[PDB]
């Protein structure tokens, strides 16, 4: 029947996926068990014996939450006063994924605001008058690209942006997050992202970077913030995406990376954790699951004859079940896990992750798996930049028509 | 002097010692977006921080102002940079600043800026005498704090404080053997001290890990560490390991054990092993079992492995 759709998480054998603590309790198993207990309750609320209604992505509720946040925010967001370009990006990309048009007035206002955030030394800061920082710079550039108008594109001072990147480049190949700031893999990704999109990459800008990133891959197979540190989905996404932009994916052990990320999907919850033995979280639907399309592309380039031609190498259905059933806030917006507060960051990445889980693409091969009502289908997102693929092509085409600042 | 929550706290626009400088409001434009409705105290502090910054005023009053700005938003890296500039300009006592950052991190241990500020101070002072104990306290509150562990690796490596870290690692593993951050520190310590090429060290580690596995068979961290310290040389290089895992097969099975067996078979086939056909069939059988019953969440991965094995052998 079209009005009933069996779910992976609701199968009777699924109960076997519950944690086995071997009768040895530690803070880790206790916390994991608590999450699982809550998730099981949620899963059960969507099942009525043999009747299993199609899951629904609450588009309109999410839309109103996003539309409102794009203009104003409560003082609850004072903690993000140095990350306003991020709020712009998270909200615009969420609307984009939801295929919600952006009013011309709103678009121009966003452009004007991001212009005010741009530093005379290059790059963007967390707000007007703040020093530039690679994180908000990455966010601002993506936001301007989502808008995709010549007005948005031209706001970027490319000459100063390139000089700014140079001012953060370290001799070992790494980048500072900002002047006098800390260094970790996030900087390499932020720099490669904005530089490739705006066509300002010089032959020496990323010299040594690929090697520095490879040094960040550890014994686990994943990538840490800096050499020697624990593998984390966030830093692993940053590292691999940056290497893909640089066309240096081969610098990593792709085998140990693949096995590591696939292990990060939780057998019971269906979502992904950020690191081994920690908890499931909706935002990792992108940071972790997003690594599979990147790995697929990397292996494909190498002529891997065993690659799938229809699915990513993770449980696409399970991830959609976790997101749709456990990460939606009744009032609009998405989240980390049941019981947590909604925020634009989780709204952005839960949706980004849902889109990746719904769409497979490799060569001329396209295969969609949209769980629930057909309207759940989201617009596709580019695995490297996390903005629409159409937006990537349009932006790169536009900037490729401009010269690299001073060659 | 006075905190933002102190009963006698006074807004900067009301302080006589600040009457000589005009505040600089934030320019969000005529039609603002993502506009935060700041509290009066939040806006007040920042209107003055903007004035001092724009004025590049290296003063004691500006220095104290940064403390309030930080309390209002510890993630404002622009404020931290300026505070740092003032620390140098005013030749402030760094040990005093260390006591300050210590309290700040205790309140907000997951903030990037506070940890970097502390690193800078330790670098300026070239004094790591308080580091290991301070980090230990933070970790005593959250044993997996990523920034805490990162700062710890930096201090140990930069000042060569390796002597007692393995003992610290063993203590935390006793407290929670599932703490992946600790297993990572273990690899960090050994790879940077004795290394794993010393066969006596490798044996000790393999034995230690195997015992932890038998104690908590479903603890993934131990399994990952076991593969982590043997993968580079090649899992097929340790014939006894395969047999010992095979014996635990019935009375200790788990997707982790079965998966490790496939990893061994993979490496074996990659090294022209004897009974190639037999090893291949075993591996394919296990991939199917993992895909269909024991590790279904990873069905696509295991099917992929099955197909890879076939395309290679
Ligand atoms: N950089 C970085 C990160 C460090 C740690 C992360 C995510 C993470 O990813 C992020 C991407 C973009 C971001 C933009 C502005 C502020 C962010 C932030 C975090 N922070 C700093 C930390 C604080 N709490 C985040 C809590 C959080 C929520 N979900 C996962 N989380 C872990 C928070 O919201
Ligand atoms: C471009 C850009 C800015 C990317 C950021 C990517 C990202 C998500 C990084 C996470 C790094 C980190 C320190 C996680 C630990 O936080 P935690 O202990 O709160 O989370 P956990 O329990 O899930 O590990
Ligand atoms: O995931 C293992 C894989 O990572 C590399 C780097 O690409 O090395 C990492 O892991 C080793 C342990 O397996 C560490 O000695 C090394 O420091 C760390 O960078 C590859 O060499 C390895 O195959
Ligand atoms: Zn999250």
């Amino acid at each position: 029947p079209v009005w009933s759709e069996p779910l992976y998480s609701l199968r009777p054998e699924h109960a076997r996926e519950r944690l086995q603590d071997d009768s040895v309790e530690t803070v880790t198993s206790i916390e994991q068990a608590k999450v699982e207990e809550k998730i099981q309750e949620v899963f059960s609320s969507y099942k009525f014996n043999h009747l299993v209604p199609r899951l629904v992505l609450q588009r309109e509720k999410h839309f109103h939450y996003l539309k409102r946040g794009l203009r104003q925010l409560t003082d609850a967001y004072e903690c993000l006063d140095a990350s306003r370009p991020w709020l712009c990006y998270w909200i615009l990309h969420s609307l984009e994924l939801l295929d919600e048009p952006i009013p011309q007035i709103v678009a121009t206002d966003v452009c004007q605001f991001l212009e005010l955030c741009q530093s005379p030394e290059g790059g963007f800061g967390g707000g007007p008058g703040q020093y530039p920082h690679l994180a908000p710079t990455y966010a601002a550039v993506n936001a301007l690209c989502i808008i995709g108008t010549e007005e948005a594109y031209d706001i970027i001072n490319r000459e100063k942006l390139l000089q700014y990147l140079y001012s953060l480049k370290q001799p070992d190949g790494s980048f500072l997050m900002h002047v006098g700031g800390e260094v970790d893999v996030r900087s390499a990704y932020c720099a490669a992202s904005v530089a490739s999109l705006t066509n300002i990459i010089t032959p020496d800008l990323f010299e040594g970077t690929a090697e520095w990133i490879a040094r960040c891959q550890n014994w686990e197979g994943g990538i840490g913030g800096v050499p020697g540190m624990e593998a984390h989905g966030g830093y692993t996404f940053c590292g691999l995406a940056a290497l893909v932009i640089l066309k240096r994916e081969r610098s990593l052990n792709l085998k140990s990376l693949l096995q590591w990320v696939t292990s990060r999907q939780m057998r019971f919850e269906g979502g992904f954790q950020g690191r081994c033995n920690k908890l499931v979280d909706g935002c990792y639907s992108f940071w972790q699951a997003g690594l599979l399309p990147l790995l697929h592309r990397a292996l494909h380039a190498q002529g891997d004859p065993a690659l799938s031609m229809s699915h990513w190498m993770f449980h696409q259905q399970a991830l959609q079940e976790y997101i749709l059933m456990c990460c939606q806030c009744p009032a609009g917006g998405l989240l980390d896990k049941p019981g947590k507060s909604r925020d634009f960051y989780h709204t952005c990445y839960c949706l980004s992750g849902l889109s990746i889980a719904q769409h497979f693409g490799s060569g001329a091969m396209l295969h969609d798996v949209v769980l629930g009502v057909p309207e759940n289908a989201l617009q596709p997102t580019h695995p490297v930049y996390n903005i629409g693929p159409d937006k990537v092509i349009q932006a790169t085409t536009y900037f490729l028509q401009k010269p690299v600042p001073g060659f | 002097f006075v905190s933002l929550d102190s009963p006698s706290y006074v807004l900067y626009r009301d302080r006589a010692e600040w009457a000589d400088i005009d505040p600089v409001p934030q320019n969000d434009g005529p039609n603002p977006v993502v506009q935060i409705i700041y509290s009066d105290k939040f806006r007040d502090v920042y209107d003055y921080f903007r004035a001092v910054l724009q004025r590049d005023e290296r003063s004691e009053r500006a220095f104290k102002l940064t403390r309030d700005a930080i309390e209002l938003n510890a993630a404002n890296y622009t404020v931290w940079h300026f505070r740092r500039v003032l620390l140098k300009s005013l030749q402030k006592d760094l040990h005093e600043e260390m006591n300050y950052i210590t309290a700040i991190i205790e309140e907000q241990p997951k903030n990037y800026q506070v940890w970097h500020h502390r690193r800078v101070l330790v670098e300026w002072l070239r004094d790591p005498s308080q580091e290991l104990e301070f980090i230990a306290d933070i970790l005593n509150q959250d044993a997996k704090n990523y920034h805490a562990w990162q700062h710890r690796q930096w201090v140990i490596q930069e000042f060569k404080l390796w002597d007692n870290e393995l003992q610290y690692v063993d203590q935390l593993l006793k407290e929670d053997v599932r703490n992946n951050s600790v297993w990572n520190q273990r690899y960090f310590v050994i790879s940077n001290t004795t290394g794993y090429n010393d066969r006596a060290v490798l044996e000790r580690e393999v034995q230690y890990t195997l015992e932890m596995i038998k104690l908590v068979p479903h603890n993934e961290s131990a399994w990952n560490y076991l593969k982590g310290i043997l993968q580079d040389r090649g899992l097929s290089k340790y014939p006894n390991l395969l047999n010992q895992l095979l014996d635990l097969q019935p009375s200790h099975s788990s997707p982790y054990l079965i998966a490790f067996l496939v990893d061994i078979y993979e490496d074996m086939l990659e090294n022209q092993c004897d009974n190639k056909e037999d090893i291949l069939n075993k591996a394919l059988e296990l991939c199917e079992i993992l895909a269909k019953e024991k590790d279904t969440i990873r069905k696509e991965y295991w099917r992929y492995i099955g197909r890879s094995l076939q395309s290679k052998h």
